[PDB]
């Protein structure tokens, strides 16, 4: 499911 | 104070006269007339020579954040209406000076003049601004050429100002010239402009 | 995680802001727009696509000039784009109002990424419902994506909505930077196909574009996004039933 | 259960604002007003039933001025529907300041778009209730829809409030594109005796208008009405036998 | 539950404003007030009796003179209405300052809707739970009911309080559009009879009128008052027989 | 549970914000003071009782100079009273400045009840938890009373605190509008001693009076009050026989 | 636990701020950035492998440039590192203006420390929930994190994000202050090659370093990056055999 | 207890602020700072032990510098001590500005107490969570224990930290005013190492110092904290024999 | 009123004027215009004792506070650039006086004369500010050589600012004389400089 | 009923 | 598969 | 456990 | 134990 590497360099 | 600027195909050569704030006298045997703005930028300023100092610093501050920001080096065109909108914010402060902004870029050799009263224009090849203007700029015109070089335009630019300083009497002895060549950021210094004043009658 | 979401200061326990994840589950919840790279410019598209006959499609945008040589697509609440947009046409314009220099694609990125930072710093402002890819030519091609966090990510083909997910899975296939921009242009077109499920119309699709060749967005009309559309149209068809 | 509807400044799980979405269903609570886009004009039917015989015959009313041009009709609550009014109307003055340029009517929906978005992200206030229907003739007929959520929408024909979902379907079949002034006029009578699901008479609706070809705003009178009530009731009567 | 009612930055999941719902429902609990609007001018009549007999005939007071020729009841808390009319009287000699006029009772009613619409769009302050209405001669005589909403309805003959719900259904059957002043201004003491469904004592309500002759605040002192009275108990005998 | 007094910017479902409701009680369970009005001036008798005899006689105190021709007495928190009483001197001495009239009783108890009403409304501040007696001979000696909620009573005489009710009760029946100097501050003395359930002591009770033929301000000696108190001990001590 | 973590203006028995805490959980989730320091500058790597390989992957990028002999590296959520990268890079031209001298290292790290934590200090705001590395030779080589808390912490060596578990372990056993430049370079490959666990490529990372003699900052191009990568790659496998 | 510890402006049945008991544990989770008075002068250590060898030797920085002749060393959030002594230095600054003296002990430790106190105050503000002993010589030594708290306590010697509660019954034995300025230093390194629990050498521990010959603060370095920390040794490890 | 300067191998030396000049009046009986900004840095002022004073002690405040931050010693050249944004907020509201600020710092020493319309010349060696600056110029030539020392330049600071004493008589009783070797921070008082001007009498 | 203060009176 | 509200689009 | 802080130090 | 009653004067 992601968008939990996304907010985040 | 009278100052010049050419703009070369190898370099540009600004020019500007000793003169500081020590009574209305040379500082030392130098006074402050040449600001290192960035890399391949330099400010020279016909006018007040403390206003040229403090303004100086905030359009070199502004410049050297502008290079770090956008992990691009500033071009000339930028620095120059940078310059124009610091000048009409800080108008309610006492100002008078006539500000030459110039350097090398990506889209060629330029030097831009920026007036107290508005604008960036972009002065092409030739430029004046003081009260020796009127002088140096009669010899200017006849031995300007597009196609000179940085040997020819360090000649040009002591001898304009030159003949503005026998017409001055709030001329000081004493003229620094600045190269950008792309290659060397020099400053030829007190020593080294004396003799080119020196092939004349000094 | 539960409580820790109906404040935007407040981070879970587990580390990441679940307010800015559902922020960012608001993209997702507008329709797709696809943005594709070439070497010869940025071709933006959006799904211009409305429900019922009743509206008038053409006038529904998705999708802004930016600059004169950035262009932005949105995903999101047409609402939440309008103050972003306002604002990014501003910002692209104060630059050149200040430095007499077209914004660099990534400045104007971060900058819009800034006041998008901004609004989800403090505990009295709600974050943005959306997102813009940001595609503009300003010495080299780019194609940005901010994001509600209001941070920037550089991409060379990139997708926001509902379809995001299907491009994604696509273009990791066929997605090649040895494309010119016509090929681009078909392949953009494709792309946006696979997300809606069907075929596309030129009626239905908005795409705008910044070229290197002339630094100027421009909208292709109508009649010249026609031969495009019939090429990714095949295709698209021949990958939803072979 | 949830909580999300708490603070408008605090995002679902489900991605969205169900605030928002709540601001949308007080318009949804409040009465019917309609357009109709023509290409010779546009018409904007609102209800003037509401109260007993105990209000004025020139009571409320809400299809008020915004311009020499531009009319703009409510739904929702009739308080928060004044200041938006209130705020269009300043401007749209203020387009005609700065310019001397009768505001556009793509711009002011614009604008007030900004507006109901101000009261969307701050959380010290609270979003509005109202939807507006943004009708004028700057040099085209235009009738676009600002949502709750401050959202633009082009229309060639909508209603806002409870009769919405009626007329929609009506327009969805009748509605044409070739609809020229007398035409649209007598179609979105038709389609307002279906939203309130009974006859119409002339005094409890007022209807305005911006024609092409006055290119002013002009309000109707109920002698104005007349002829086209007369029209309509044909098909009223035909379409509510159950 | 029931709501999202705390705040007055919701709209609860139906859409409503429950925060402000609730306030016009104080306004039931505080006095009866009745307004009644004829062709020869618009009375109003406000109860006087309120309290134990060691209180003073006199509870400011509650029909205040907000212009010339501009008069107001208030219904709620009669603390509200000390807050709210000071603002009214302010801004009817403001309309005098910028255009130095009669202030139109259908535009000082607007900005009095206004000052309730403020305290409905931000969240730090309550809504006032009063209801002023606004009766006066423009140049024709209308009479007007504010909401706590901020929603401007105009009325041909109404009550707000207590009576509110009694006297609608009185004014079904006797109110005529061809009443006489006196006929009116007793009609009116009826309907306040009702309210405290008794015979009514002229020592115990204040009464004040504008006409179209007069175009002045004008007010009956008690000493005239009574065979106005006596006329209305004869109605309101003729109500409690059956 | 509640939470319609967790705050005072919500109303109650029933309609009335019960949090000023509940800065009344604040009054309650403080302790006593009358205003007994008549046409020879007004009079006012408050509690200065209160705690041991550690504490000095004049518990400073209950008898607030306003001016020179308005006194005010108060009942509630003697801490949310001491900021109110400079706010209400403070007012009065503006009135004086901007105009060079006496202020009268009225306009400036209607100015006390509006900087009330400022903090009833906003929601950054508490209501004052203070009733105020205000007397006065502007021209005509007239007493009110001054709710929390920033509320205007009239009364012939009146209390709050801790005898309210009783005194409200022995006046009910004893007072008339006629009674001499005498026996009013005498009536107002037998009805205090009730309010402290036990004789009066001439050194628990501070009087202060403003006659209407001086039209001054005047605070009752400790002995000249010693033969009134001491008529009104015969009759205290009458009624707790029974 | 609870509630101690739900706002800013929280402790908790332990003296924790557990809101500050899940911010440090912030950046402690995603992704690898390395300082290691010698006595020939201090080095800075840092990731940029970034998610697939549509995304541009040769740049974004954490190696941010803040003077000219002074860098950041970053790690936790992008957005909040672009504001605070941005605060940094003008707090160092602040020092530039007012004093006209390149920023101490010390200095830069302690001002971006004091922003962070006046973010932590005032409540209606959140912590930033980034940390970055301060890495500079004003004329000595130091190595500094900077703390979502706004602490300051000056190590020889450390790391921060995904990665800090493992380089941290990884420098216990292997660091010395021994080291020169092209030691420390490699050294610091081999710690980030690890925290992916696997072989690195010279294109998807990046290298900032400030040298002592030279007393730039430079950003290492990936042609020079590559003859370090040789050296490392068979040290990494060599330890992920264990 | 429960709710009354969810924000600073709450106090509890108690009279207690449970928050403000939460910032002392704060500081009792810090590293240990010891302060120590003679009649010469006053000697302040701090643990300057690191996590690891990885961190720097002096981990910047526990002993600060405030004036020429005032000194404090901290303990607790060493984040928050970074704004806190930032803004004690300026105020000891302000001093030598607007009187040109030392600004006393006490009264420097007095208006950072007053800092503090200003953040308790606020509630959109937390109070800082850090203690800091301000040491100084004037015309005698003094030495306070400023808290977290904002209360200011003079000690004739103390401890703050983890150390805290130890080094206050280690005291009570051993502290007495009949040590010398070397024999002070040395008992208070003899109390680091009770606090630590474990032998001392100049690589976990700080000392500064004021001495009156000079009237000014130095700086100690690690090579004259030779002679003794042998000194200490020995006592402590007597301590960790008892 | 003037002041002069030279810039020394081993320290730095400036010298000022005990009393005013205004050729009747003098501001106190016992006045001073070298004021100490810090440990090695000193301020010689030209101009208002009053402008200059104030402005000294507001420089002297935060120079110490920059020492206090870095736990190093700062250096002049910031110094004089902080005086330079001061004296941009003080020239919104005029003040008219000329400050030196000069010293020994880690990167070398100079003295810097810092101007209410901006800017800081780093002063090579040689410096005056005032309005007897012309002459005070010429004077600090003659015995300048790169190997004078600071007891040798203390007797070329009194023999330049003798140039004004020596024909405005009034002010030539009383006169200060500052040295700074790097062990110490000396002001020598009037009394050791009056016997150095007993050899040139008046 | 209660309470007579100290502060409420 | 009504509404997600027409806000989104 | 692992975590301690670092601001604790 | 006490540890605020120290911390009230």
């Amino acid at each position: 499911p992601d968008l939990k590497g996304v907010m985040f360099v | 104070t009278t100052t010049v600027g050419l703009v070369c195909k190898d370099g540009v050569v600004m020019a500007t006269e000793k003169r500081a704030t020590m009574g209305n006298f040379i500082a030392s045997k130098a006074a402050k007339k040449i600001y290192q703005i960035a890399d391949r930028m330099a400010m020279t300023t016909a006018g007040s020579v403390g206003d040229a100092q403090f303004l100086a610093r905030i359009i070199k501050i502004e410049a050297n954040l502008y290079e770090i920001r956008r992990e691009r080096k500033p071009t000339v065109r930028a620095i120059a209406t940078l310059t124009s909108n610091l000048l009409n914010s800080y108008r309610y402060f006492p100002y008078l000076v006539q500000l030459l902004i110039g350097g090398i870029d990506s889209e060629g050799k330029s030097i831009y003049s920026i007036d107290p009263i508005g604008g960036a224009i972009e002065e092409k090849d030739i430029v004046a601004t003081g009260s020796g203007s009127l002088t140096a700029y009669g010899v200017l015109e006849d031995r300007f050429t597009p196609e000179i070089g940085v040997d020819e335009a360090v000649e040009l630019a002591v001898r304009a100002i030159y003949s503005a300083m026998k017409r001055d009497s709030a001329s000081g002895d004493g003229i620094d010239v600045v190269k950008i060549t792309e290659d060397e950021f020099y400053q030829y210094s007190p020593e080294e402009v004396e003799q080119i004043l020196a092939k004349f009658r000094k | 995680q539960m409580g820790y979401d109906r404040a935007i200061t407040v981070f879970s326990p587990d580390g990441r802001l679940f307010q800015v994840e559902y922020a960012r589950e608001a993209v997702k919840r507008g329709a797709t727009a696809i943005g594709i790279k070439c070497k010869e410019g940025v071709i933006l598209i959006a799904d211009k696509r409305v429900g019922s006959k009743l509206l008038e499609a053409d006038t529904i945008e998705k999708i802004y000039k930016i600059d004169e040589h950035i262009c932005a697509a949105t995903s999101g609440l047409v609402a939440d784009a309008r103050v972003l947009i306002d604002r990014a046409r501003i910002e692209a314009q104060i630059n050149r109002l200040t430095y007499d220099e077209p914004i660099t694609v990534k400045e104007l990125a971060k900058k819009i990424c800034d006041f998008k930072q901004q609004y989800t710093q403090y505990g009295g402002v709600r974050p943005f419902g959306v997102s813009l890819l940001i595609a503009g030519v300003d010495e080299v091609p780019k194609l940005y994506e901010t994001d509600p966090s209001g941070a920037l990510l550089e991409y060379k083909a990139t997708a926001i909505g509902m379809g995001r997910n299907a491009v994604t899975e696509f273009f990791e296939k066929e997605y090649r930077d040895d494309l010119s921009f016509d090929d681009a242009m078909v392949l953009g077109l494709v792309a946006m196909g696979l997300s809606i499920e069907s075929e596309l119309v030129p009626e239905n699709i908005e795409v705008g574009y910044v070229k290197v060749d002339d630094r100027t967005f421009k909208e292709v009309s109508p009649e010249e996004l026609k031969p495009y559309v019939e090429r990714a149209n095949e295709r698209i068809r021949e990958l939803l039933k072979k």
